């Protein structure tokens, strides 16, 4: 049993897309189909649900009068049309197969779901990330800190290294945050001793698939 | 004179008879479904009406094209070869009239049946 | 309409604990209660239905119950491999609800935070925006309260935070708060300083530093 969905992306506030779900390894005609949506860091939202006839549909109310789910069963495949978009609708959109009880279509929860696709909705455009120097503080044979401030990126996501996969060992990558410009914004840290950093050299590697741009950059302590 | 009018009546009764038969037809397909917590389509994915086996025909027998109940079915408005439920219930002349506005399925729900709306609405006019 | 409210929001157990959801309806739901584990950056999975019923595969140690507005997910024995988030659903109505979910976290012995302040680096004040950076590192639990103060004023509405999952070798979260000003009002003030209170300092820890002075 397999549900592939296709068709997010991004796309700007009063714009449409189209999500497809494709099934194999079970009769499709036979089940019911549901979309459940999970913006970053929120929970699980039911968004709709079909008959296997394909003929009554149900929506959560969020959702009404905007999207519109379908399917057809010759080509086993299910359908999300989504009108007039917003910035709320952004998520992750998984299609999930409804089970019903044996010899019924007593409807009890959804026991296959697909891996999702995402939906961005933003008025931003695509832009690579500045990267920032968090240079090590001023005080500290203790332990200091160090870091990249990765600031105003669109869309999401952004990978970071330091000296190009060498330096693992106390670092963090923080999740992103969404600025009210509509632009991400994160940063890479990392612990080190503070006898290294007159030896040692830290360079944060930031990649941005979706704008294809790299950023190497030095983080030394400051001028004194 | 007398014997004629008889006989009218007779077909009359034959007539209403049969349309009484197809919304027994109709009635037990909707109580199969409320026992199995089950939906029903009752557009050209649901049951074919004109079909010799609901009323007591075997299938090739030449005797189902003069009864009663092809009388009524082939009749109708919405006729073609074929006769869905939703055909029947909407389609004219017949005696209980028309229902519009059906959709094509009535779905298993939780609260508020719609299998369980739909036999009642159907109900009211086997009476 | 239907409501379902899970609690607790997030709860701390460790490896063979008995572990207990609870998941309440707004109105009668009869049995028509699922619940479902998700992992971060994974599918939902299907564990009960009918309020009681195990999905097959799922291991005995997990059992549910309840009805009408009451349910429980019960884990009698918890293992590696539970912790993750879970969630419940009705569908006894349209539309279908899910309860807003119960994180399931590994828990530890408290640990403090190394905390680190961090000025605006010279180059992004050409750009004309100041981001000064706060880092606790390495803490437990999770619960951390971080106040900027700007010349002792209590700073409002112009900074965000975020968080680490749980870390695989040591079980800490480490956490980043950002406070963003215009260069203009970064000029116009001295003292930018990063309060830091939670369970592992004894008194609130404070790190700062001076505009400028390096």
């Amino acid at each position: 049993v397999q549900l592939v969905e296709s068709g997010g992306g991004l796309v700007q506030p009063g714009g449409s897309l189209r999500l497809s779900c494709a099934a194999s390894g079970f009769t499709f005609s036979s089940y019911a189909m549901d979309w459940v949506r999970q913006a970053p860091g929120k929970g699980l939202e039911w968004v709709s649900a079909i008959t296997m006839s394909g003929i009554t549909a149900y929506y959560t109310d969020d959702v009404k009068g905007r999207f519109t789910i379908s399917r057809d069963n010759s080509k086993n495949t299910l359908y999300l049309q989504m009108n007039s978009l917003r910035a709320e609708d952004t998520a992750v959109y998984y299609c999930a197969k409804e089970e019903f009880l044996p010899g019924t279509h007593y409807f009890y929860g959804m026991d296959v779901w697909g891996q999702g696709t995402t939906v961005t909705v933003s008025s931003a455009s695509t832009k690579g990330p500045s990267v920032f120097p968090l240079a090590p503080s001023s005080k500290s044979g203790g332990t200091a800190a160090l870091g990249c401030l990765v600031k105003d990126y669109f869309p999401e996501p952004v990978t970071v290294s330091w000296n190009s996969g060498a330096l693992t060992s106390g670092v963090h990558t923080f999740p992103a945050v969404l600025q009210s410009s509509g632009l991400y914004s994160l940063s890479s840290v990392v612990t080190v001793p503070s006898s290294s950093l007159g030896t040692q050299t830290y360079i944060c590697n930031v990649n941005h698939k979706p704008s294809n741009t790299k950023v190497d950059k030095k983080v030394e302590p400051k001028s004194c | 004179n007398l014997n004629a009018a008889r006989e009218l009546f007779l077909d009359e009764l034959k007539a209403l008879t049969a349309e009484l038969k197809v919304y027994s037809v109709i009635q037990s397909q909707i109580n199969a479904a409320l026992s199995a917590r089950q939906g029903i389509r009752i557009d050209a994915g649901g049951i074919d009406l004109v079909d010799p086996t609901l009323y007591g025909y075997a299938v090739g027998d030449p005797r189902w094209k003069d009864s009663p109940e092809y009388a009524l079915l082939s009749n109708l408005d919405t006729f073609s070869g074929k006769l869905s439920i939703k055909d029947f219930l909407s389609g004219s002349p017949k005696q209980s009239g028309e229902l519009k506005g059906l959709s094509d399925e009535y779905p298993f729900e939780k609260d508020n049946n719609p299998v369980g709306n739909f036999a009642t609405t159907v109900s009211d006019r086997s009476r | 309409a239907i409501q379902m409210t899970q609690s607790p929001s997030s709860l701390s157990a460790s490896v063979g604990d008995r572990v207990t959801i609870t998941c309440r309806a707004s109105q009668g739901i009869r049995n028509d209660l699922g619940w479902y584990q998700q992992k971060p950056g994974k599918a939902p999975k299907l564990l009960i239905y009918s309020a009681s019923t195990l999905q097959s595969g799922v291991p005995s140690r997990f059992s549910g119950s309840g009805s009408g507005t009451d349910f429980t997910l019960t884990i009698s024995s918890l293992q590696p491999e539970d912790f993750a988030t879970y969630y419940c659903l009705q569908d006894y109505n349209y539309p279908w609800t899910f309860g807003q979910g119960t994180k399931v976290e590994i828990k530890r012995t408290v640990a403090a935070p190394s905390v680190f302040i961090f000025p605006p680096s010279d180059e992004q004040l050409k750009s004309g925006t100041a981001s000064v950076v706060c880092l606790l590192n390495n803490f437990y639990p999770r619960e951390a309260k971080v106040q900027w103060k700007v010349d002792n004023a209590l700073q409002s509405g112009n900074s965000q935070e975020s968080v680490t999952e749980q870390d695989s070798k040591d079980s800490t979260y480490s956490l980043s708060s950002t406070l963003t000003l215009s260069k203009a009002d970064y000029e116009k003030h001295k003292v930018y300083a990063c309060e830091v209170t939670h369970q592992g300092l004894s008194s609130p820890v404070t790190k700062s530093f001076n505009r400028g002075e390096c």
